[PDB]
């Protein structure tokens, strides 16, 4: 039931062309052969900062990557959005509808100073 | 012994249960050679084209062809007017239009008569 | 994903391991070259049977159009490393 | 309305007179600029209409087709270089001549105060249309498919020649806005029922209406790629275009004639969806989903409510820009295999990267995802026709479902899968290509942030 | 429970119809009842913005659990008295819907023997 | 991926560990039975029961109000 | 069609598998993978060919009563859960003639490794071409098995996407 | 929910990747001792979706 | 790296539950040429895998400690103030 | 096996089992591997239809 | 109220930033999985301002910061509701998605199109928000059909297996179906309480509403 | 070892 002697040379024909196919899909040390792409001062000033492991800078490195998220990401559209709110939004009728918060007795109000009575009083319950 | 497999239209009996893939007769087995002859031959002429590197483009495919041209081109030339079409072109054509159009035509008047009457409700309806 | 390769030594190496723990072959006469069927005296089904087991060690089925025309241990490792795509 | 007609015209002595191989890049150029001017045509008012002179006057409907109409002129000329490289300098002129004409007879179209004039130039539209599918089209059938363009047309538009001349004979005047005030009701009698039909048949057949629609698959196929984008896109548009004019003059009778056509398109959405299930040609596929779309608007014209014409005008512009975009993918396949055969190139997405995110957006549209402005003008027509009858809910709900099935099957059957082994040509898109997509879709998304411009005059 | 068998499997007329209840006079059978009394007011319930359903009469015990949450913020682990006063506020309460069903189960009763013995001995 | 040890792959042998993750993954099983017991501890009554369901059958007419038979 | 051996010896690994679904453990495997061995070693050779023909028939019809209902796959095969997984990422080779060529700079070394690729394949064409068309019957070949170069220095015919076939995990 | 369900896919994918991307559970088994960390989560989500008090 | 394959003998059937399979199959003359194959899988690390009430139970022990002694704390506080 | 002539504009067409391209040999080296073909092979006239994305006619356990 | 309202836009506002930025602004191609994550573990935290203020006083306020069309007598306006049901569950969807993306750099490291990966997981994030926190039908429906496509993309990622269509284009096939339903309840809305925002629905209880809840029912099957 | 991973043209 096995290979005939000439599929059996066949597959041995083609078994050295696909290894020698494979091994020549390799890429050589030099490759890939990137352009002359230009660094930063920021980028060259870390890789020769952070050469050493110097746990005691690792956090700092990292404040500077978080701290420079922080500004754009979280105060700058925080800025926009405040002004576009405070400004624009609600300058019309409606657009912001908020709900009255809740009163309870016995209570005083900023705007006026209006006390409400506590309550009548109560069977005193126990358990 | 065991329950016969009952084949259908969306499942089709296996072939080691078909009673024809163990007797293999002198003919039976004649008539499978010229299937791998046929089919053998195709897949010669399509691996000389394959294979070749001067072919740039794409290997047209008559069985391909000739299934479109039946789809779609060569169905009126063979088209005869009789009991069978007659019938399933008045039922699936005509028919249909004929149905929507009552449960539309009586729903639409049953509907009018409440907006006259006023028993039908339209109290914040101003938007059509 | 993170799995190491498999170089052509370590197709053999584990096809002849499986086979040495089949009780029906001498460890001392299987090599990589032997012929299951006319030098160690094994009948079809037994080899059948060492075909799932190849394919329960490298983890992939094989065809059994195929898996019944292996009749050497060196033919089970060209077979897996044509298709693992193995070249050193 | 001569600030767009002018410039128009010169567009011939340009290309005549061009150099040999600046053609393209002339009339390109300057058909651009005839469209940038066509902005100043968003002057509309809130009671009165934008009336220039005694022949022409634009409003809130006419407004968006006419920018349309001319936004398709470059668009169409891009297209086209391909497939006429190695033609003839003398005939590929006469080709760039065919398609500045279409526009001429477009524009004047949307803009005519009166019908007859009206009638004149929605006639003069076949004649270039058909020289440019049977003369450059590739296909044996592009005579065949002439022919039943030519006669499916005029078959109805004679009976609408008779018609209109009645009515200035009764009325007194065809001038659109007199039209408005002088306008008496339609009483119910025989001669009025055919009156109703020779009104409105010539603009069902244009849709096209469903049962008259056997041209739509052989013009929109065999035609070329620049065929098949004006007359997916604009000329389709005519039909729904004369029946939102002429229905002012009907009522009541659109009451109860308008039911056989409501049953023909309800359940033409149905019939015709289903058929592209089953396509075995890309470009076949695209046409019937011209007919399914058209189905819409020819209900929603029909029951009279102004939610309705607000989808209608919105469905006509929307379906112009995908409907054309559809046909210009379709076509770049084509340009490299050379076939119209949809499961003969597979797996397409592994060798364009880019060309298949067209498709992707292309197909969304097709399929009304929110908020496009398919989406927008679908939804309308369906809470329109919902105070209608509210059973009709049943059969809009059912088209929306198929037409995700097959608007997802062609993008599946081609961009995705695995490649045919022997397809081995496809080379990287060009860059008109992609400039050629990016124009479609990106106007219309960008009518998503301010879509108050194409909702018409009910607006 | 297990009266749906009695309800279902036994006699109907016995077991009481949710649906339909109260059925006798709220004072027959007994002197003059007091009227349930309710502490929290109409002003007050809406002030505290209570949900319909809990402007019950275990309402004005609510109104504290909800002060004590404003006033120990962040401290959820906090005001469990307030939770439990007004759970056993509820818990009387809904102990008192037990007994009007029970009440109206066994006056049911009395109407069949009444009627009952009337019809047997005439 | 990016981190974590370096432990080599046992052919047929059991996985080599680390310390780390023996214990942290031990840590987080100990903390769930000290929530479970401590939570119930303290809040029993939510998984036994919160209050006393009374009986009905034990009340009496005095309680309910049923008149007597005889009127 | 499939002669008598490989049908039983199909039929046999079969009910190995759905019985090793069934089995879970590795200790009952083996316990009735014995006893399955035995079952047929019962009816070895035995000859009869009428009576071997019946006993399959009943043999195929006991195994499908048996058959476990989610027979269990391996991932990477025909109804498993990475079959063709890894379809998208195989590019043919014939795309790497439309780069750019400021592109092709990136790896000037394969590239010319490839050029010697394509330069074997011309001249290598003609000869198989030549070698199949001398060793085949008049009448078009009759089986999809290829024969191998009687020669030294010459590679098989049709061997060129056999050879340089995507790899496969390409990524 | 959404919490302990997130959990078990995540635990899940951890046994399904160590296995050479197996999923069926018929070719697993013996992964307390290899996989502590993912063997405590899934048996505290494990728990949690069955409804042990106080979880 | 080289991969190093473990000794093939030092799998014995013996003590696991798969010569018991030979035993039991030898009561009706019959023989089971792959025990030693799946013997890896009973032995080594392997073996003496926990029960479904100690996976359950994992950690009590350590976390029972912590509830009896935080318990003490708590009535000692309650006392002090 | 042409189709019947019954006036449905069959042709001749070669009518063939209508056995889903999902229960086809997949081991098998095809042309086509996705759709289950061989480059001349006359293509069914619901092929269509019986692609693996859409239809399943294989046998059921059950 | 002004950082109540602030803080709970700045949430939407910021998930979108990292989809922003794919226009070529900043080509960081081995960092960008790490970006959506940072992306999202701020957005958690931002979102957790506004969920405490309901906690303390149960502050709830309506934004319609958008006037984008009117149809005669109905106005549609880009409207968020911050409320019980919006301020609880985007702690929970950020919180767990902040793990699966974290998790995700893990199990796709891989992936060679990882990039495309995360950003089909943030696209699907926002279009989930949309549907939480819409206060009309129309936004609500623009959120219940992005995710229903962003789950077909994300489904058929492995688009070479035929398997991976099938699933992608069937679990399109059933949305469809109770797409239907949601349209149906928006026809019937305009067409007897002549308004898609929610709170006109609930300001003009309707005696008789089997048929719109029938349509959610149906849609949310 | 890093192999040529062949993909579609990416430039145009
Ligand atoms: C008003 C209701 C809507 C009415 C119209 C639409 C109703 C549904 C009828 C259309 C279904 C067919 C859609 C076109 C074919 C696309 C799907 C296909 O071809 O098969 C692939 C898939 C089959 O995938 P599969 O998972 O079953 O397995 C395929 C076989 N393998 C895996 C081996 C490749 O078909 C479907 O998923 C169709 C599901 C929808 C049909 C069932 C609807 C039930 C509704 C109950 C309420
Ligand atoms: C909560 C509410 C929602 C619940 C939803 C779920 C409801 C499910 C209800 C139960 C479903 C039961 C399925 C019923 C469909 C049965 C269809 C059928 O039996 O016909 C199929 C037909 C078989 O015919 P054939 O193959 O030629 O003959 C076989 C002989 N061995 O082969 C064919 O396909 C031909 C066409 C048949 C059409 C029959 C009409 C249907
Ligand atoms: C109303 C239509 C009624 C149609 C039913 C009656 C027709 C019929 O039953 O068949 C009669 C006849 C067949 O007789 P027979 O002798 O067998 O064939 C001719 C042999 N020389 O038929 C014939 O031979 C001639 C054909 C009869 C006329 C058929 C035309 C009507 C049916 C076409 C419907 C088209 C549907 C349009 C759809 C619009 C879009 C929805
Ligand atoms: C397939 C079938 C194709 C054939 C069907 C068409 C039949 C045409 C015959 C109908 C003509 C009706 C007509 O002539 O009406 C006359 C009417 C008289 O004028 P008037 O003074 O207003 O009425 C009071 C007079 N005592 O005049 C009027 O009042 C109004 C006349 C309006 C013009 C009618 C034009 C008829 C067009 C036929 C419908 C279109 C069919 C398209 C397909 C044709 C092919
Ligand atoms: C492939 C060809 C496709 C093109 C076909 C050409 C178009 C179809 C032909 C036009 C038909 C126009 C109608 C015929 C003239 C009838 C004029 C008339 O006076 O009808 C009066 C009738 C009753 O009026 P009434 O409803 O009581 O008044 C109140 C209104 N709310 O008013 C009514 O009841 C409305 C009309 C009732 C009849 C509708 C029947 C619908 C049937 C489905 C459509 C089928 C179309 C043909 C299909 C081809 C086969
Ligand atoms: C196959 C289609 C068969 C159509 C049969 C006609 C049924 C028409 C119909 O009345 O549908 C039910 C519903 C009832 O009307 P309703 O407003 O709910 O109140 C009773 C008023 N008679 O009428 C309606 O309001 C239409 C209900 C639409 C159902 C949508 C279901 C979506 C899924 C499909
Ligand atoms: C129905 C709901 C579903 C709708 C979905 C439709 C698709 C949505 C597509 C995304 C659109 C996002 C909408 C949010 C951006 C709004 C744009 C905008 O601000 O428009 C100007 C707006 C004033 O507009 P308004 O007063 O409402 O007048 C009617 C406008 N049609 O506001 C202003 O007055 C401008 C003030 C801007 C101040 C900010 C300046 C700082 C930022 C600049 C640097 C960046
Ligand atoms: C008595 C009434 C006369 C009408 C007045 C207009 C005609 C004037 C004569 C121009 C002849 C000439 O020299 O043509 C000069 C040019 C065009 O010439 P062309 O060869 O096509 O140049 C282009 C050649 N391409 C196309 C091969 C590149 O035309 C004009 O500038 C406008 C004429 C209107
Ligand atoms: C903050 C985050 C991780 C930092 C860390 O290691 O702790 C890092 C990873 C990649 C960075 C981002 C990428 O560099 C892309 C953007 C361009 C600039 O780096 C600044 C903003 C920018 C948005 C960066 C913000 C921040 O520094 C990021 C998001
Ligand atoms: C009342 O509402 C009971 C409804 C049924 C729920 C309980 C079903 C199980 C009862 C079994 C215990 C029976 C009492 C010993
Ligand atoms: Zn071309």
């Amino acid at each position: 039931s096995g290979y005939t002697p000439e599929e059996k040379l066949r597959l041995q024909q083609l078994r050295e062309l696909r290894r020698r196919w494979l091994k020549d899909q390799e890429l050589s040390p030099r490759e890939p052969v990137l352009p002359p792409q230009r660094v930063s001062p920021v980028e060259r000033f870390w890789n020769k900062f952070l050469q050493d492991g110097a746990l005691w800078k690792n956090v700092i490195y990292k404040t500077y990557r978080h701290s420079i998220f922080a500004f754009t990401h979280v105060l700058i559209p925080v800025w926009i959005i405040h002004y576009y709110l405070k400004y624009h939004v609600t300058t019309k009728p409606y657009t912001i509808v908020e709900k009255k918060p809740r009163i309870f007795p016995g209570d005083t109000i900023l705007e006026t100073g209006e006390v409400i009575p506590p309550m009548k009083e109560f069977p005193d319950q126990h358990h | 012994s065991f329950p016969k497999y009952e084949a259908s239209r969306l499942s089709s009996l296996p072939t080691t249960l078909d009673p024809a893939e163990y007797d293999i007769s002198s003919e039976t087995r004649k008539a499978q050679a010229e299937r791998l002859a046929i089919r053998s031959r195709l897949k010669r002429e399509y691996q000389l084209q394959y294979y070749d590197p001067s072919r740039r483009g794409v290997i047209e495919d008559p069985a391909l062809v000739r299934w479109t041209y039946a789809r779609s081109a060569n169905i009126y030339p063979n088209f005869r007017p009789n009991t069978k079409t007659s019938l399933l072109g008045a039922l699936f054509g005509i028919g249909p239009l004929v149905f929507w159009y009552y449960v539309f035509k009586t729903d639409r008047d049953r509907k009018e008569k409440l907006i006259q009457e006023g028993k039908l409700d339209r109290t914040f309806n101003i938007s059509y | 994903s993170d799995a190491p390769p498999l170089t052509l030594e370590g197709i053999k190496d584990r096809v002849l391991y499986v086979l040495k723990l089949y009780d029906k072959i001498d460890p001392e006469k299987l090599s990589v070259n032997s012929h299951f069927m006319k030098d160690l005296g094994l009948d079809s089904l037994d080899q059948v049977e060492i075909i799932m087991a190849m394919e329960d060690e490298f983890g992939f089925e094989i065809p059994d159009i195929d898996a019944e025309k292996l009749m050497c241990p060196q033919e089970i490792v060209d077979y897996i490393a044509d298709k693992k795509d193995v070249y050193e | 309305m001569l600030k767009y007609i002018i410039p128009t015209i010169m567009l011939m002595p340009l290309t005549w007179l061009s150099k040999n191989n600046m053609i393209w890049v002339n009339s390109t150029a300057h058909s651009l600029l005839i469209s940038f001017t066509s902005l100043l045509l968003m002057n509309q008012f809130g009671d009165n209409s934008l009336n220039f002179s005694l022949l022409f006057f634009s409003d809130s409907l006419s407004t968006p087709l006419l920018i349309l109409t001319m936004w398709l002129l470059p668009l169409m000329l891009m297209a086209s270089q391909h497939h006429l490289s190695k033609e003839n300098l003398t005939r590929k002129k006469l080709f760039i001549t065919m398609l500045i004409s279409l526009q001429l007879f477009l524009i004047m179209t949307f803009t005519a105060m009166e019908l007859i004039l009206f009638y004149i130039l929605f006639e003069a539209t076949l004649v270039p249309t058909l020289i440019i599918i049977t003369r450059w089209g590739n296909q044996t059938e592009r005579l065949n498919a002439g022919l039943y363009f030519l006669f499916y047309t005029l078959a109805g538009s004679l009976p609408l020649l008779v018609a209109l001349i009645y009515i200035q004979n009764t009325v007194g005047s065809l001038n659109f806005l007199m039209l408005q005030y002088w306008v008496q009701p339609v009483h119910n009698s025989w001669s009025n029922v055919f009156m109703w039909l020779a009104c409105m048949m010539a603009f069902m057949v244009k849709m096209p209406l469903y049962g008259l629609h056997l041209w739509l698959p052989k013009a929109h196929v065999e035609a070329p790629i620049a065929g098949s984008m004006v007359l997916a896109a604009v000329l389709l548009k005519l039909g729904g275009y004369g029946m939102l004019r002429i229905t002012l003059i009907l009522n009541p009778m659109t009451d109860f004639m308008a039911y056989p056509f409501i049953m023909l398109s309800l359940w033409g959405m149905i019939m015709t969806s289903s058929i592209c299930l089953r396509q075995t040609d890309l470009k076949s596929l695209i046409a019937y989903s011209s007919v399914s779309h058209m189905a819409l608007v020819i209900v929603a014209i029909l029951i009279q409510t102004p939610w309705s014409y607000m989808g209608a005008t919105a469905l006509m512009i929307a379906h112009g820009l995908t409907s054309s975009m559809l046909f210009c993918l379709a076509n770049s396949n084509y340009e490299r295999i050379h076939s119209r055969t949809m499961i003969l190139a597979r797996g397409l997405q592994t060798l364009l990267p880019l060309m298949a995110t067209w498709w992707l957006l292309a197909s969304l549209t097709n399929l009304a995802l929110p908020p496009t402005i398919n989406l927008i003008g679908e939804l309308f027509v369906v809470m329109s026709t919902f105070s209608w009858s509210n059973i009709t809910i049943i059969l809009m709900g059912v088209n929306m479902v198929i037409t995700a099935l097959y608007s997802l099957y062609m993008l599946i059957m081609t961009q995705r899968g695995k490649y045919t082994y022997h397809i081995n040509n496809i080379s990287p898109s060009f860059t008109r290509e992609n400039a050629l997509m990016s124009l479609h879709i990106l106007p219309l998304l960008l009518l998503t942030l301010n879509p108050k411009i194409i909702l018409g005059p009910l607006y | 429970g297990a009266h749906l068998a009695r309800r279902y499997l036994g006699d109907a007329s016995v077991e009481p119809d949710p649906l339909r209840m109260p059925t006798f006079p709220p004072d027959y059978g007994f002197p003059e009842r007091k009227e349930r009394e309710m502490v929290a007011t109409q002003q007050e319930m809406n002030d505290a913005q209570l949900v319909l359903q809990q402007r019950d009469y275990c309402a004005h015990y609510l109104i504290r659990f909800l002060k004590c949450k404003r006033d120990s913020f962040p401290n959820f682990l906090a005001c469990k008295h307030e939770r439990h006063d007004w759970d056993y506020c509820e818990h009387l309460d809904y102990v008192k819907r037990m007994k009007e069903f029970e009440r109206e189960r066994r006056l049911l009763q009395r109407k069949k023997r009444r009627e009952q013995r009337e019809a047997d001995m005439a | 991926a990016g981190g974590g040890a370096h432990i080599e792959p046992r052919y047929r042998q059991f996985p080599q560990l680390t310390r780390s993750q023996v214990i942290q993954a031990e840590f987080f099983s100990a903390t769930m039975w000290f929530w479970i017991l401590w939570r119930f501890w303290h809040d029993s009554d939510a998984v036994l029961g919160h209050f006393p369901y009374p009986d009905p059958s034990q009340w009496t007419d005095e309680e309910l109000g049923i008149p007597p038979d005889d009127e | 069609y499939l002669t008598h051996q490989q049908k039983v010896l199909r039929l046999y690994k079969r009910a190995l598998r759905h019985l090793e679904s069934w089995c879970i453990h590795r200790d009952k495997y083996r316990y009735f993978a014995c006893l399955l061995r035995a079952r047929f070693d019962e009816h070895k050779n035995e000859k009869d060919m009428v009576k071997a023909t019946q006993l399959l028939r009943e043999a195929e019809e006991e195994f499908w009563h048996g058959q476990h209902p989610q027979p269990y796959i391996f991932p990477e095969s025909p109804g498993g859960t990475s079959y063709e997984r890894y379809e998208c990422y195989k590019v043919p080779e014939w795309c790497l003639d439309d780069w750019h060529p400021s592109e092709k700079a990136m790896y000037p070394d394969y590239f010319a490794k490839r050029e010697q690729w394509k330069k074997l394949r011309r001249e290598s064409w003609e000869r198989e071409v030549k070698q199949l068309q001398e060793e085949t019957p008049v009448g078009g070949p009759r089986t999809e098995a290829l024969p191998p170069a009687r020669k030294q220095g010459d590679l098989p015919p049709l061997w060129w996407h056999i050879v340089t076939r995507p790899r496969e995990r390409p990524m | 929910h959404a919490f302990f369900k997130a959990m078990l896919f995540m635990c899940s994918g951890s046994i399904i990747h160590s296995l050479n991307d197996e999923q069926d559970i018929r070719k697993m088994g013996g992964l307390f001792k290899a996989m502590p960390f993912t063997t405590t989560a899934l048996i505290v989500g494990s728990l949690a979706l069955t409804g042990m008090p106080f979880l | 790296s080289k991969m190093e394959l473990p000794d093939y003998k030092q799998w014995k059937i013996e003590g696991t539950p798969l010569e018991t399979v030979q035993e039991k199959l030898a009561a009706r003359g019959l023989r089971d040429p792959w025990g030693r194959n799946e013997a890896w899988r009973y032995m080594g690390g392997f073996a003496n895998n926990v029960s479904f009430v100690g996976a359950l139970l994992k950690g009590f022990k350590w976390g029972f400690a912590a509830f009896v002694v935080a318990i003490g704390a708590e009535y000692y506080l309650e006392s002090q103030k | 096996e042409p189709y019947p002539d019954d006036g449905t504009g069959y042709g001749d067409y070669p009518k063939l089992p209508d056995r889903s391209q999902q229960e086809r040999d997949p081991w098998y080296d095809w042309d086509h591997p996705d759709l289950r073909l061989n480059w001349g092979e006359p293509m069914h006239w619901d092929l269509d239809m019986y692609i693996r994305n859409r239809v399943d006619t294989s046998p059921t356990p059950v | 109220m002004n950082m109540f309202s602030s803080l709970s836009l700045v949430t939407l506002l910021l998930l979108t930033m990292p989809i922003m930025m794919m226009s070529f602004n900043t080509y960081k191609p081995s960092n960008y999985p790490l970006y959506v994550k940072t992306a999202i573990s701020y957005a958690f935290i931002t979102s957790m301002i506004p969920t405490m203020m309901f906690i303390h006083s149960g502050q709830e306020l309506i934004i319609s910061n958008w006037h984008w069309l009117t149809i005669q007598t109905l106005k549609l306006s880009l409207s968020f509701k911050m409320d019980y049901f919006s301020m609880m569950f985007i702690p929970v969807a950020l919180f767990v998605t902040w793990s699966i993306m974290e998790f995700s750099m893990w199990y796709m490291y891989s992936d060679p199109n990882i990039n495309k990966f995360f950003k089909y997981l943030l696209l699907f994030l926002i279009t989930m928000l949309i549907l939480v926190t819409a206060n009309n039908l129309f936004q609500l429906f623009i959120g219940w059909e992005g995710v229903g496509i962003m789950s077909f993309l994300l489904i058929g990622w492995w688009y070479g297996r035929a398997d991976a269509n099938t699933a992608a284009l069937q679990a399109i096939l059933y949305n469809r179906i109770g797409d239907i339903g949601f349209i149906l309840a928006m026809a019937w809305f305009l067409t007897n309480l002549n308004t898609w925002d929610l709170q006109q629905i609930f300001m003009l209880n309707p005696s008789d509403s089997n048929m719109p809840l029938i349509g959610l029912a149906l849609a949310a099957t | 070892k890093r192999l040529f991973i062949i993909k579609p043209s990416g430039f145009y």
